[PDB]
């Protein structure tokens, strides 16, 4: 949307990742699979949860109509009473409707942001040890087994440890053979 | 051997000032601005120049009709606001009623 | 200190005419939009008396013959028409800023 | 003061106050809140 | 947060940079040190300052309660008076509180944006004359003395002047040293 | 502004591109020219148009003053009527003005987002078949004619098809000319 990730350079989502909002798909000799990023997914949940609660909470005090009756010669204050009570119903309704519209935009873009940011987390870890494919995926220049995959997902990826194997591949690759 | 470096970064300090956000409460920030005054001085005062008419145990009725116990207020100088207790002891010493009393008080709000 | 200087020092005016006594403040005596000047009358042989508060309004029980006027740095007490029982020395005093300071005073004949 | 409240006078530059809604003079604007603070700086680390 | 720079790919801020909100840490043969980009920091201060005034200014007119008294048989209008006056206090309190909450988010993300943009300003200056390390730092492929650092901080960095030295190092890097 | 593109790393806009808000300038042997990206421009127009309509529409019901008259001993309800009616004019005026200011920011930041995302659509297509110059432009490592330009602008750029020609050029560049 604003951050260009959800329905942007990452086109469409993964029907097959059910245990979180954001995560990874990996693919190597040892198989393939989906995996949620727990911490980002949790931050999203904390955020949206606090957000929904804050909306509920701020609307807690708010105008409460009361019935008052008036006789046939108290029409002016009866009208003044109606227009007053309607006046506030209109205000709170505007505030409520407009808050929802504005916060939905914020929520959707929040997610868009979260995803870009998760993508950028991997990007700046791997650097030139992997090739940016343009679709949300990275292709390693070195072998990355299930242990290595987990290291990327949890912040523990050691660049120096693989940097040698990576540079060796690019060399073969650059000459064209 | 290591090479030279430049880093991009941002200010931190020993502030424990805190702001709220729709998504997150009690966010600790480097700098902040309070915009609510919660303090007063507990006294009734002259307003711009002008001392208020502070009736004591007299009521507005008591004053205008000139209940004997309100003699202190027989002839008051220009005032800025009037101050009246919730239940002035010196009101209508002779029991009765003061017509459109509230509408009159409303008139005083402009005098 | 806000030095207050009245002028003239002594004023002799014909009966039924206009006395015009001036006051001049070293710095202004005039914020909140109102002037904090006051005029006082000392009829001979007795304590001073309050005529005008905040430079323009008469104290209760003061005849209209007394015109309080002025703003800022200079003011003027105008007595007109002058009556018999107006022999006195007149004082202007400011309340804008401690220490409360008075004028020299003006004696009317 | 420039501002008087039934519980006491206010001497303040703040845009808001929470003392009492019935004021006279040149006052800040009354709100029911206990706390109002704008962020100006940025998010503090430790 | 939204831009992923503050408390994101740059984890935590610099206690030792006191003369600004955003800035640089450099480290070379002649020593090390903090500096500040005055101009970006200034735009932020200008921005936040206008924002705070704009909030104050729009809240300038706003409901002001007045006391009115009513007798023992005007209870209905007395109640209508109460509820009316309360009604606006609730509305303005809502407007004010929500404005604070909403603009704080904008303000904090503003800063986050400002730090990313500054990083990106530097990133697209240096290109392959430096190596992106991923934590907010760049490691140069060439020697960058105190004059050269200042040129980077002020947008003055001359890429052509070092590009020859940078490519020579990468060459030694490919060889393995 | 927030995304750093409009009046940021792309400094100033193109007076000579009239058929859209965002687009391309291309330059090769066969000439030069401007071209709008129809799809982004239309989404922007769609976006801003819905926004303006949504603003108009939410402000559709809103307080409407009515004249009521009162006699010389109804000063209290006449005042309560006045302050009440004024009370709402102030709320709605606040609502309108603040809505305009907040949405102007959103609109301006929206555009900034659209340009960044468009640039990034091109960036992740070309990758190392072109060189990022840092000013909003890409310089190709291979010849890209009028047909090839069109393929880039509309999503159709074939990376594998030119990738061979690009790597050959980078080798000459490495020799230094
Ligand atoms: C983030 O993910 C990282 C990647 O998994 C974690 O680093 C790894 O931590 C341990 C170090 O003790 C280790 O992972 C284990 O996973 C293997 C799965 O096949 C396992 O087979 C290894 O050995 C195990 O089994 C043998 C016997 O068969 C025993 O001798 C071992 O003691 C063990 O029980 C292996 O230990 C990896 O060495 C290490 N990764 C790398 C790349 O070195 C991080 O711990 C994790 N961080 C957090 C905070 O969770
Ligand atoms: C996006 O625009 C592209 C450029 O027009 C277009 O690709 C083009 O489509 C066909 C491929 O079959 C070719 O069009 C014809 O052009 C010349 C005219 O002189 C003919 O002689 C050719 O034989 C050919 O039939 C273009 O060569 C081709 N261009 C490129 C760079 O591939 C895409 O189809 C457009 N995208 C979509 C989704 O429609
Ligand atoms: C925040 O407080 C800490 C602790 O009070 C400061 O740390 C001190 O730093 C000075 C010099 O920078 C040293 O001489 C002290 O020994 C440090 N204190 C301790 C307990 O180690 C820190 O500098 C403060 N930060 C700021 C921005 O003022
Ligand atoms: C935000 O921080 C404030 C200040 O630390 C918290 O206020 C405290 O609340 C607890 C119980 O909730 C009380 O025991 C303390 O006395 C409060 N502190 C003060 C100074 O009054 C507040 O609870 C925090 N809010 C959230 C949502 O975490
Ligand atoms: C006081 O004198 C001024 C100036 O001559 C005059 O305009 C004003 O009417 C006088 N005030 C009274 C109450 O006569
Ligand atoms: C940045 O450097 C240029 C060239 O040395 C100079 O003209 C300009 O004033 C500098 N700007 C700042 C803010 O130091």
């Amino acid at each position: 949307g604003l951050f260009g990730a959800i329905a942007g350079f990452i086109e469409g989502g993964w029907q097959g990742m059910v245990d979180g909002w954001y995560g990874y798909h990996h693919s190597n000799e040892q198989g393939s699979g989906y995996a949620a990023d727990k911490e980002s997914t949790q931050k999203a949940i904390d955020g949206v949860t606090n957000k929904v609660n804050s909306i509920i909470d701020k609307m807690n005090t708010q105008f409460e109509a009361v019935g008052r009756e008036f006789n046939n010669l108290e029409r002016r204050i009866e009208n003044l009473n109606k227009k007053m009570e309607d006046g506030f119903l209109d205000v709170w309704t505007y505030n409520a409707e407009l808050l929802v519209l504005m916060e939905n935009e914020r929520t959707l873009d929040f997610h868009d942001s979260n995803v870009k940011n998760l993508y950028d987390k991997v990007r700046l870890q791997l650097r030139d040890n992997a090739k940016e494919l343009g679709n949300g995926c990275f292709e390693f220049y070195h072998k990355c087994d299930n242990e290595c995959m987990e290291s990327v997902r949890n912040g523990t990826y050691d660049y120096p440890q693989y940097s040698e194997e990576a540079r060796l591949k690019r060399e073969e690759i650059s000459s064209g053979r | 051997d290591p090479g030279d470096q430049i880093c991009i970064g941002y200010h931190a300090n020993n502030s424990t000032e805190q702001v709220d956000t729709i998504m997150e409460k009690n966010v600790t920030v480097t700098h902040a601005q309070d915009i609510l005054e919660k303090k007063h001085n507990g006294k009734l005062c002259d307003l711009d120049g002008v001392k208020p008419l502070i009736l004591r145990d007299c009521s507005v009725a008591g004053w205008l009709l000139g209940n004997p116990m309100c003699d202190e207020f027989i002839n008051v100088p220009e005032w800025s606001y009037i101050v009246e207790k919730a239940n002035p002891v010196n009101d209508l010493c002779y029991p009765g009623d003061f017509n459109d009393y509230e509408e009159l008080k409303h008139l005083l709000s402009r005098i | 200190d806000i030095v207050l200087t009245q002028s003239p020092g002594s004023l002799t005016v014909s009966l039924g005419q206009r006395a015009t006594i001036s006051c001049r403040a070293s710095e202004s005596v005039d914020n909140f939009g109102k002037s904090f000047m006051h005029w006082y009358q000392q009829k001979p042989g007795q304590s001073p008396k309050l005529l005008i508060y905040r430079a323009s309004n008469r104290e209760f029980g003061i005849p209209a013959r007394f015109n309080g006027s002025g703003s800022g740095t200079d003011f003027a007490l105008t007595i007109n028409p002058v009556e018999a029982d107006d022999v006195a020395t007149y004082f202007c005093q400011q309340s804008n800023e401690d220490p409360r300071t008075f004028g020299g005073g003006t004696k009317l004949e | 003061t420039k501002c008087q409240t039934p519980m006491g006078a206010i001497n303040s530059s703040m845009p808001f106050h929470n003392i009492h809604p019935l004021t006279i003079g040149e006052c800040p604007k009354y709100v029911k809140s206990n706390r109002l603070v704008l962020a100006t700086g940025l998010r503090n680390s430790p």
